[PDB]
């Protein structure tokens, strides 16, 4: 399977961005689907994810009221819509899935704030820079 | 129906899930445990509108269609009201195709919790089988 992510760049703080993830070679899923960002001299960080298909979805701290992520009519592909950027939101921001169909209902939050578990498929780093 | 542990330790090895894909009997145990709380009418309602039913919550979203749950795939081609009988066999068949379909036993979010990496051994020990 592939992971295909687009948008980013440049922006002037409190500007926004949009940033899209298009899964490829699926026959059933992701399950998951999510942002991680990764700063420098920084943790890695998830920022965003959400349940595919349930439509349900969870954030970061950091960018809760800021970020949103939505799905795309079940096409397999979400967008991140960030809005009121700061420069400590300039990293690298990667998508990714979660390949497994669980059983039980699972939120994908979960793995997603717990180092990443269970998002098998990453995609290309993306660069945002947030400049003053 | 509420099993008792060794009961359906019994009934899931009659069902040939002992040692399916290489996962010893204890799994299944021991994830019907943390999952329905071995209650097979168990079913909980989850805030996406699907809902976990029977003995080893299988989710309406993905592997049953109950009728009400918007975007149901139903994988496993059953109606979810099959899975809340006293006979484990539908669940059983189902949670078969799960594990076979690669997604492991991991596909019970219980089981990753409470089952994997504990010696699950212990779940059948002490059983009449």
């Amino acid at each position: 399977v592939q992971l295909q992510a687009s948008g980013g760049g440049s922006v002037q703080a409190g500007g926004s961005l949009r940033l899209s993830c298009a899964a490829s070679g699926y026959t059933i899923g992701p399950y998951c689907m999510g942002w991680f960002r990764q700063a420098p001299g920084k943790e890695r960080e998830g920022v965003a994810a959400i349940n595919m298909g349930g439509g349900i979805t969870y954030y970061a701290d950091s960018v809760k009221g800021r970020f949103t992520i939505s799905q795309d009519n079940a096409k397999n592909t979400v967008y991140l819509l960030m809005n009121s950027l700061e420069p400590e939101d300039t990293a690298i921001y990667y998508c990714a899935a979660d390949s497994t169909i669980y059983a039980s209902y699972y939120e994908c939050g979960h793995g997603l704030s717990t180092g990443g578990y269970g998002y098998d498929s990453w995609g290309q780093g993306t660069q945002v820079t947030v400049s003053s | 129906k509420v099993f008792g542990r060794c009961e359906l330790a019994a009934a899931m090895k009659r069902h040939g899930l002992d040692n399916y894909r290489g996962y010893s009997l204890g799994n299944w145990v021991c994830a019907a445990k943390f999952e329905s709380n071995f209650n097979t009418q168990a079913t909980n309602r989850n805030t996406d509108g699907s809902t976990d039913y029977g003995i080893l919550q299988i989710n309406s979203r993905w592997w049953c269609n109950d009728g009400r749950t918007p975007g149901s795939r139903n994988l496993c081609n059953i109606p979810c009201s099959a899975l809340l009988s006293s006979d484990i066999t539908a669940s059983v068949n189902c949670a078969k195709k799960i594990v076979s379909d690669g997604n492991g036993m991991n596909a019970w979010v219980a089981w990753r919790n409470r089952c994997k990496g504990t010696d699950v051994q212990a779940w059948i020990r002490g059983c009449r089988l």
